[PDB]
């Protein structure tokens, strides 16, 4: 696991996203923090979210354990920063670096599923009051990502 | 006429021949051809969000030498 | 366990991948790669185990034990 | 003494003469110098932290070629 972590450290200082940025905290490789740029032109614009990155002993068989630090209102985010994605369970797959997953997630706040959501009350306040919806995650990323 | 890259899923960027018209069918197309993914297992990202079957680069205003970001086809629950 | 394998000829390509995707480190000559129906390529030894826990192509998620056509 | 790279979200990328000895503080003035930022409206990121500026480059493990985020 450690050769292909350190693999990922190096994609990222060689080709650094402008939209994430992550590595190790205090020098453990398998324990990482996190920022996703909130994307522009949403209810997130502007905001700085955190997430912490915990490697599993087997990856890349298996996925990393990332969540939000940062609170944040989306239907697939708890208020326990955990994120129910397809790509960090059933779907996940070894292709996928720890900057595709950051940008991944990035490009699930504004695609959510509100069908299947984690969280059912902001899911149905997504789909019957859409105005409600984004005047809320507006409010929540100026009061907790700025 | 103009190109733009992809980071693929090798972590290869590779370089388009596109025009702005092109829709983002048609720019899967050219990455299947290259990479041998089917479009409906590719998600594109730029600026941070997924770019949609239908609309086409100028429409999320992606210019010449832009980047865009090939992930796998997602789903949050 | 049975999918198509070769040693890589970095002298002569059989396609145009370079990579492993599972490790993200090179083909090096005469490593063993396995290649997978939907085509795509990856050391042996690292596909092989994503391959005992899933039947999905890590890249295009193909399944690896039916034939793509 | 080494180069380190700033991006803005949007913005382009600018190039800074460092050394690992110096203080997030010191790279602040010195992204003020060619962008006209004050110090104050400065947030540095790196490898996921914010940088704090009585600490150094070293402190962060940030090295030649490191890729810092400014957010405004
Ligand atoms: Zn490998
Ligand atoms: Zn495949």
């Amino acid at each position: 696991a450690l050769k292909r972590i350190h693999k990922e450290l190096n994609d990222l200082a060689r080709d650094p996203p402008a939209q994430c940025s992550a590595g190790p905290v205090g020098d453990d490789m398998f324990h990482w923090q996190a920022t996703i740029m909130g994307p522009n032109d949403s209810p997130y614009q502007g905001g700085v979210f955190f997430l912490t990155i915990h490697f599993p002993t087997d990856y890349p068989f298996k996925p990393p354990k990332v969540a939000f630090t940062t609170r944040i209102y989306h239907p697939n985010i708890n208020s326990n920063g955990s994120i129910k994605l397809d790509i960090l369970r059933s779907q996940w797959s070894p292709a996928l670096t720890i900057s595709k997953v950051l940008l991944s997630i990035c490009s699930l706040l504004c695609d959510p599923n509100p069908d299947d959501p984690l969280v059912p009350e902001i899911a149905r306040i997504y789909k019957t009051d859409r105005e409600k919806y984004n005047r809320i995650a507006r409010e929540w990323t100026q009061k907790y990502a700025m | 006429s103009m190109q733009i890259f992809v980071k693929t899923l090798t972590g290869k960027t590779i370089t388009l021949e596109v025009e702005p018209s092109d829709t983002i069918e048609n720019v899967k197309a050219k990455i299947q051809d290259k990479e041998g993914i089917p479009p409906d297992q590719q998600r594109l990202i730029f600026a941070g969000k997924q770019l949609e079957d239908g609309r086409t680069l100028s429409d999320y205003n992606i210019q010449k030498e832009s980047t865009l970001h090939l992930v796998l086809r997602l789903r949050g629950g | 366990e049975q999918l198509p394998s070769y040693r890589f000829n970095p002298n002569n390509h059989q396609s145009e991948q370079t990579l492993c995707v599972v490790c993200m480190c090179d083909f090096e000559s005469r490593q063993l790669l396995r290649v997978l129906p939907c085509n795509h390529e990856f050391h042996a030894k690292c596909v092989d185990k994503w391959l005992k826990a899933n039947r999905t192509c890590p890249i295009c998620r193909a399944d690896a034990s039916e034939v793509h056509r």
